[PDB]
RNA sequence: CGCGACCUCAGAUCAGACGUGGCGACCCGCUGAAUUUAAGCAUAUUAGUCAGCGGAGGAAAAGAAACUAACCAGGAUUCCC
RNA sequence: GGCUAAAUACCGGCACGAGACCGAUAGUCAACAAGUACCGUAAGGGAAAGUUGAAAAGAACUUUGAAGAGAGAGUUCAAG
RNA sequence: AGCCUUGAAGCCUAGGGCGCGGGCCCGGGUGGAGCCGCCGCAGGUGCAGAUCUUGGUGGUAGUAGCAAAUAUUCAAACGAGAACUUUGAAGGCCGAAGUGGAGAAGGGUUCCAUGUGAACAGCAGUUGAACAUGGGUCAGUCGGUCCUGAGAGAUGGGCGAGCGCCGUUCCGAAGGGACGGGCGAUGGCCUCCGUUGCCCUCAGCCGAUCGAAAGGGAGUCGGGUUCAGAUCCCCGAAUCCG
RNA sequence: CGACUCUUAGCGGUGGAUCACUCGGCUCGUGCGUCGAUGAAGAACGCAGCUAGCUGCGAGAAUUAAUGUGAAUUGCAGGACACAUUGAUCAUCGACACUUCGAACGCACUUGCGGCCCCGGGUUCCUCCCGGGGCUACGCCUGUCUGAGCGUCGCU
């Protein structure tokens, strides 16, 4: 009976959302991360899978504020000017 | 009528919350008639109003924080929104001052040997 | 909230609110019940606002 | 008239707000 | 379930708007290629995972 | 030749910043030469087409001496639409032909204070480059 | 008993600062296999390599001899032949 | 005990240029709403999928049928 | 000074031929924009196989089959269309450990109204939990929320190359509180009472925190109402806590 | 005869090979070589008149301001006393802004509980209630203040 009628007795989660990750990953027992570590202070990560690397990497999600930085480089972070005025 | 950033720029700030405020429920009555069947101009208002409500903020923001530069200026500690931003790393560099330092070991080395100016004949 | 409501509508339409009831919908939304005082009319209100 | 339109240092203490005044005095 | 957190009811939320047909306006846009909504889902056929 | 190092003469590139140019880009890309009695009088060869710029189709099956005026630039599908330039669908309605606007000539310029000002830019780097080759 | 110095050590939402996390192609410090070759296999090899941990920068590390030599001597470090 | 540029390294990042390379079962997994859909409790695994036409001119109208579908007609150099 | 919109590649051909052969040429058709000869250079360069890879298609074959749980029949309506939908009437079954009425976990809109009959519902469908367009979940009193349970888990400390781990009162100056009293500073229905700061005095809890929608835990019942909600809305009558 | 079967050819299907195309890859080279408590990377949820995904953005939400440009955007509609010094659109980008989580910071992670200060509305000073704003995390350096010690002392 370890086949299909053992598959109707499942009815308790082991993980639900990651507040840091957001993917179902957070044991709720354990209370961990299995994809990123949380609550760890540092991200989980590892080079045995490069694929796991480029799927949550830096680029792979909205760059809000790393990506105003390239085109602030381009002017030397210039601040508090503006361009001449009509 | 439009409102031009322009045109706000030099007025008081409680004439221009007063005026926020007329947008604001222009906006509202504009939702309103979203959904009670408003002609095709009233729902394209909703946009041309939207972005009126941001230019008043935005001016009302700007002038904000236009005097308090100027306000803190001649002081030594600033609101922390007011410091220059750079980058973090650029903010922890020694400043102008402190990498022109010399000893005044190094300050003399330079006055007495100071690199020189030369050719050598062909 | 509830009490947050309460005042918001009294400003808006100068009405008086008898009591706030609200629920979250399905699709996010929260939709509040609010009823006004015996002495006001909630048809005639809603003329006013536009919704009738 | 519409023809003619249509085709052409300090602080102000007032944008100062409450609190920082408030902590001045 | 009936009991719920807000955070599931919020998750379920926006799954249920993303449930719908593109608009049909949309075929007639300069370069659209898109013919419908190949992301739809059922509650029967496929389930959310949470 | 093109020597500089900076501009791609790759084909792949070319063609991606021509479909992908920005609006403002697109409106030089859309420029049409002028008749023969225009470039004479401000002694400019192109314009970037306007609308109500007045123009004669050189190619095509609508080619011919009728002028008619410019009525959209549809600068999306890099097309314009002209007075007449049209034919009838299924149902019997009419609808505007695009034409590119390498394929007509300007016969009448929409002129503004700013057409002026591009006028004149165009007419004193032209003598600018006569005079130095004299 | 009290008062006062110093020393050692505490508490502050005290004034003003600074560290944390990420990326990690290249760099520095550790730790560190076994497939594999040896026609077997244990030293050996694989290899100070993969995996694991820490720390950076636009480069890093190194670097002005407790050096090389044994010549009629050379003269910090790094890289190429 | 200590500092020190240069010549050196760079399959990540920003911005470029090129090629005796591949040409949609190839080339990156990904030429396209691709690390997407979908699978797994999870760690992870992970596709398929390019091409009307010069121009939508994307077939009005008549007729049989409940309709899907047809027969005529029409657009186009071509709907062979 | 090659071929090509007066038609390239590709593809088809009971067309004419060439070569021992690998192959090639020409004719005809389709196609719609590129291509080939020669001298050299270069190679991801030649398929019948690998229970080869990926994609497609066969015969088997209109075949196996659409047979677990007793069962349907008559009339009418809508409709193009009815064994299967709806209504009425018969004949049956589940037979209060139910095929009844409600919940937990899980699902997540499947709920409700209207429409469709393309695809799906292994016959059909006028029907559906399918598709489409719009709606629907209302609380002091019902739960969470709080408590602690087995247990999990910081700090002090120890260990540790290190990410960290051990440990939960054990190597800790672990209390930011209180009736009262004393000094000032302020206030207000300035009268006299508050508030505040400091001082005096007093002080075990001895373990941060988390841990149950079945344990502990104050307090809501009757009637009406919707297409879909009600101990939540309305009517009536109460109650707990602050 | 005629079915059925086999072969060949025409036509029609089924299928998607081949060829031609390429806003994609791959490889090499060059210049630069820049994240974050002033809150990064990443995640969640929102934002369009009609908008599900992609894209962009953050309650000022398919964007504000400014500058350059100079008449569009466009699938449909619309035109704000929108559009030519009353500047459409796009581009640039220095001003302003930037929800929730996240090193993630009042404590916990259910949108649960607080504490301090200030402001406003309830009534009516205080209280009380509601709302708004600002603070309240660990370590650590310099300094400050308040202390402790049968630690070493000095005068009482
Ligand atoms: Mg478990
Ligand atoms: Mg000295
Ligand atoms: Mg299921
Ligand atoms: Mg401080
Ligand atoms: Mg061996
Ligand atoms: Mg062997
Ligand atoms: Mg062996
Ligand atoms: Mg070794
Ligand atoms: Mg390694
Ligand atoms: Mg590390
Ligand atoms: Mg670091
Ligand atoms: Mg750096
Ligand atoms: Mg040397
Ligand atoms: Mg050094
Ligand atoms: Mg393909
Ligand atoms: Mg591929
Ligand atoms: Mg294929
Ligand atoms: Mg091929
Ligand atoms: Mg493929
Ligand atoms: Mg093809
Ligand atoms: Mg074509
Ligand atoms: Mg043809
Ligand atoms: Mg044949
Ligand atoms: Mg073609
Ligand atoms: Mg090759
Ligand atoms: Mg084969
Ligand atoms: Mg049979
Ligand atoms: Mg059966
Ligand atoms: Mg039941
Ligand atoms: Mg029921
Ligand atoms: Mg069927
Ligand atoms: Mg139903
Ligand atoms: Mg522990
Ligand atoms: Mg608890
Ligand atoms: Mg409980
Ligand atoms: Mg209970
Ligand atoms: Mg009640
Ligand atoms: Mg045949
Ligand atoms: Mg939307
Ligand atoms: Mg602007
Ligand atoms: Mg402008
Ligand atoms: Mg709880
Ligand atoms: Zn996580």
């Amino acid at each position: 009976t370890k086949g299909t009628s053992s598959f109707g007795k499942r009815r308790n989660k082991t993980h639900t959302l990651c507040r840091r990750c957001g993917s179902k990953a957070y044991h709720l027992q354990k209370s961990t991360c299995g994809k990123c570590g949380y609550p760890a202070k540092r991200k989980r990560k590892y080079n045995w899978s490069a694929k796991a690397k480029r799927r949550n990497t830096t680029g792979t999600g909205r760059m809000r504020h790393l990506k105003i930085v390239y085109r602030r480089f381009r002017h030397g972070f210039r601040e508090g000017t503006t361009p001449k005025p009509k | 009528a439009k409102i031009k950033a322009r045109d706000l720029r030099g007025k008081k700030k409680e004439e221009l919350l007063k005026q926020l405020d007329d947008l604001k429920v222009e906006l509202s009555q504009l939702r309103v008639a979203k959904v009670t069947g408003g002609a095709a101009s009233k729902l394209s208002k909703i946009r041309v109003v939207r972005k009126s409500i941001a230019r008043v903020l935005t001016v009302i923001n700007q002038t904000q924080k236009e005097n308090l530069r100027k306000f803190y200026k001649g002081k030594k500690y600033k609101p922390l929104d007011l410091r220059p931003k750079k980058t973090r790393a650029m903010r922890r560099r020694l400043n102008k001052h402190e990498e022109s330092l010399k000893t005044k070991k190094q300050q003399r080395k330079e006055r007495l040997y100071p690199l020189r100016k030369y050719a050598v004949k062909a | 909230n509830k009490h947050q409501i309460k005042q918001a509508v009294k400003k808006l339409y100068d009405i008086d609110v008898a009591k706030v009831n609200t629920l979250i919908r399905p699709d996010g939304e929260k939709k509040a019940y609010v009823r006004l005082a015996p002495d006001y009319d909630a048809l005639d209100v809603a003329n006013k606002i536009g919704i009738i | 008239e519409s023809r003619k339109r249509k085709r052409p240092n300090d602080v102000d203490m007032s944008w100062i707000p409450q609190e920082t005044l408030n902590q001045i005095n | 379930s009936s009991h719920k957190t807000f955070r599931i009811k919020r998750f379920l939320a926006k799954k249920q708007k993303q449930n719908r047909p593109i608009p049909q306006w949309i075929w007639m846009k300069t370069g659209n290629k898109i013919r419908y909504n190949s992301k739809r889902r059922h509650w029967r056929r496929t389930k959310l995972g949470l | 030749m093109k020597f500089n190092p900076f501009v791609t003469s790759d084909r792949s590139k070319n063609r991606k910043r021509h479909f992908n140019a920005p609006s403002h880009i697109r409106r030089k890309i859309m420029s049409s030469p002028l008749s023969k009695e225009l470039r004479q009088k401000y002694n400019v060869r192109s314009m970037p087409i306007r609308k109500d710029d007045e123009v004669q189709v050189v190619r095509g099956h609508y080619k011919g001496q009728q002028i008619g005026k410019v009525v959209q630039v549809y600068r999306k599908k890099y097309v314009i639409y002209i007075e007449r330039v049209q034919r009838e669908k299924a149902n019997g309605t009419t609808v505007h032909v695009g034409i590119h606007p390498s394929k007509v000539v300007i016969t009448r310029l929409k002129l503004d204070k700013d057409r002026k000002k591009i006028l004149e830019r165009k007419a004193k780097s032209r003598q600018v480059g006569k005079e130095k080759g004299k």
